[PDB]
Order: structure tokens, then sequence, then C-alpha cells
């Protein structure tokens, strides 16, 4: 019931390798729906889901002027940030930016983002108040303070609480039959023997978007959260998310463990055994 | 769609 | 400060031999960003392979999928090769049905 839209930029320093790269995606929730590369013969914003595909030309068009003019801008901000860390022109860095907003069932605006990392670390964040920054470290201190003079974080807010819940809602209701559809996980639990006196169970879930689930091993009504091996959840590439939990247990004991499944597409939590 | 205008750090 | 990736290799739907499937190499947790994948049928690189646009998570390390057709069997063995700055040589993965 509740949706998010997120753009997440990268631009990736290459001294003696050319300018430095700019890259960004787009999502509504789990679901990729635009891209833009700088490194593309032809940079241009491209549609990266079949309810996108419906904006006009116009729509392509003033996107891409936008992810020229920010890859520009982030050049600069590298340029910026060698500087506030007293780096070197010889090495490589990285600036993210991610942002967007969340909206509940009603549509209405339930928190905005907007947050920057350099070099994988947390490096400025719009406060939650969408009025305010809160900087990692005395480089930052220096981007807040500018930010300040410039009332920048006006323009972000007008932003978050304005077009980005208006474009979130009309992707949203263009993209429906996918978007506001919950798959419930595929699911079942294999066994295989490790030695004479060990056994493998591992509950599988399949096929399930969003990617957001909870899969967990009990043993006699007991979490077994230390025990149990839980892989990330991972993308099967037609949309839908992958997961799996496993646990060891004792040969002939198969029968005290459950494997418990939570997802949204559930009405009810899913309690499962071997066979 | 995305932001624009936004300043440079 | 860097980050070394998560890797895993397996097939988009259970396989089932003789059948079309996808086989993906999932690539994530990792900082820089630069990373090379390969899949392997039988220890040779497989062409033409496709991937993901890069994106990140919430703590900020990058992710990937990469991906191709294959038609499991039960004598192929296949595998994704990944080097990262992170790692002194090549890690690779083999795929595992159940897994």
């Amino acid at each position: 019931g509740s949706h998010s839209m997120r753009y997440f930029y990268t631009s990736v320093s290459r001294p003696g390798r050319g300018e430095p790269r700019f890259i960004s995606v787009g999502y509504v929730d789990d679901t990729q729906f635009v891209r833009f590369d700088s490194d593309a013969a032809s940079p241009r914003e491209e549609p990266r889901a079949p309810w996108i595909e419906q904006e006009g030309p116009e729509y392509w068009d003033r996107n891409t002027q936008i992810y020229k003019a920010q890859a520009q801008t982030d050049r600069e901000s590298l340029r910026n940030l060698r500087g506030y860390y007293n780096q070197s022109e010889a090495g490589s860095h990285t600036l993210q930016s991610m942002y967007g907003c969340d909206v509940g069932p009603d549509g209405r605006l339930l928190r905005g983002h907007d947050q920057y990392a350099y070099d994988g670390k947390d490096y400025i964040a719009l406060n939650e108040d969408l009025r305010s920054w809160t900087a990692a470290d005395t480089a930052a201190q220096i981007t807040q303070r500018k930010w300040e003079a410039a009332r920048e974080a006006e323009q972000r807010r007008a932003y978050l609480e304005g077009e980005c819940v208006e474009w979130l809602r009309r992707y949203l209701e263009n993209g429906k039959d996918k978007l506001e559809r919950a798959d419930p996980p595929k699911t079942h639990v294999t066994h295989h023997p490790i030695s004479d006196h060990e056994a493998t169970l591992r509950c599988w879930a399949l096929g399930f978007y969003p990617a957001e689930i909870t899969l967990t091993w009990q043993r006699d009504g007991e979490d077994q959260t230390q025990d149990t091996e839980l892989v990330e959840t991972r993308p099967a590439g037609d949309r839908t998310f992958q997961k799996w939990a496993a646990v060891v247990v004792p040969s002939g004991e198969e029968q005290r463990y459950t494997c418990h499944v939570q997802h949204e597409g559930l009405p009810k939590p899913l309690t499962l055994r071997w066979e | 769609r995305p932001m624009t205008f936004k300043g440079a750090l | 400060i860097q980050r070394t990736p998560k890797i895993q290799v397996y097939s988009r739907h259970p396989a089932e031999n003789g059948k079309s499937n996808f086989l993906n190499c999932y690539v994530s947790g990792f900082h820089p960003s630069d990373i090379e994948v390969d899949l392997l049928k039988n220890g040779e690189r497989i062409e033409k392979v496709e991937h993901s646009d890069l994106s990140f998570s919430k703590d900020w390390s990058f992710y990937l999928l990469y991906y191709t057709e294959f038609t499991p069997t039960e004598k192929d063995e296949y595998a994704c090769r990944v080097n990262h700055v992170t790692l002194s040589q090549p890690k690779i993965v083999k795929w595992d049905r159940d897994m």
C-alpha cells in the first residue's frame, strides 16, 4: 500500500581515462523504470519499464537535459570534494546521490530523502524536516554552509513534497497492473543429508514481488537466528525475487523444524515443514 | 521525473 | 576503504534438465563500482552476457545482475567468475541448482 520513488546517481572519476562517468537509474518501489548513462553512444534518458514508454518525446527530452546538467554539476562537486579532503588529482573517486519520496495508500507524502556519499561513506543528508542538513564531517560542513547560504533545502523540499509525489502518483496509475500487484512467494522445503547424522533443510521463496520478505526457521517454535544460513534476497530477472534460508538438523529431528514466510502477497503467514 | 537545478557540493 | 562483493549464482526458474532457463550471477555489497563478471560453461567464458544497470543499496554498496540463456543438463558445469579490486585473484563460484 505504501510506495516510493527513488533516483540513484553515481559519478566516478577516472584520471587519465577521460572525464567522470555519470549514470542515473530511477525506481518506483523495486521496479527500475528509467536509466541515463553519460558513456552511452548518444546519451539520453531511456525507458526500462513498459508503463513509462507512453510518456511523450518532451518527457524524454526534458529529462535528458536535466541529467546532462547534473553530470556537469557532479563533475564540479568531485573537484570540490578532492579539495575538501586534500586529495591529489591522481586517484579515482566516487560520488553517489539518492533522493525521492515515500507515500502512503492515499498518495500522501510520508517522508522525503535527499542524500549523498563520497567514496562509499555518508557525506551529507537532508534531514526529515526537509529544511536542514546533517554533515558527516568537516568537509561536508563546508557544503552545508554553502547550501545554507544558498537556501538550497527550500528547492529540494519543494520538489520532494510537490513534483516527486505527483509524478509518483502518475506512474502508479499508469503502471497499476504491476506496481500495485504483490506476487506472493512460491515455497517449498528441500532436504539433503550431509552425513550419517546431520541433514540440511532449505526453505525456498521464489517468484515474489516486492522484494521485502521474512523467512525464518524455528525449532520447537524457537527462532533459530544464530543457526540459520540466510542468503541475500536476489532478483530472478523477470521482475520477481528469490530467497532461501537453511538450517542443519540432527537426522530424524526434521519434524521439529518449521519454516515461516511473511510477505505482502500473503494474507496470512505460511508455516512450512519438510514434506 | 528527476529534480533539476541541484547545486554543486 | 573498500567492500568486497557478495556473489550468488543461480537460475531464474528451478532447473530442469533439457529445459531453457536463465543463468544469473548477482554481485552485491561492493565498493568501488568497477567489477568484472564472467559466466562460464565448462570453464569457458559465455559470450554476449547481459547485465543490469548499475545501482546501489541504502548502505551505498553497488549491485549488478549478469544473466544469459542456458539449458541445464546433468553433465554441463556452470559457474561465475568475479574480479574486483578487493580480490587478489578472480573468485569462482559454481552453480549448484539447490542454492
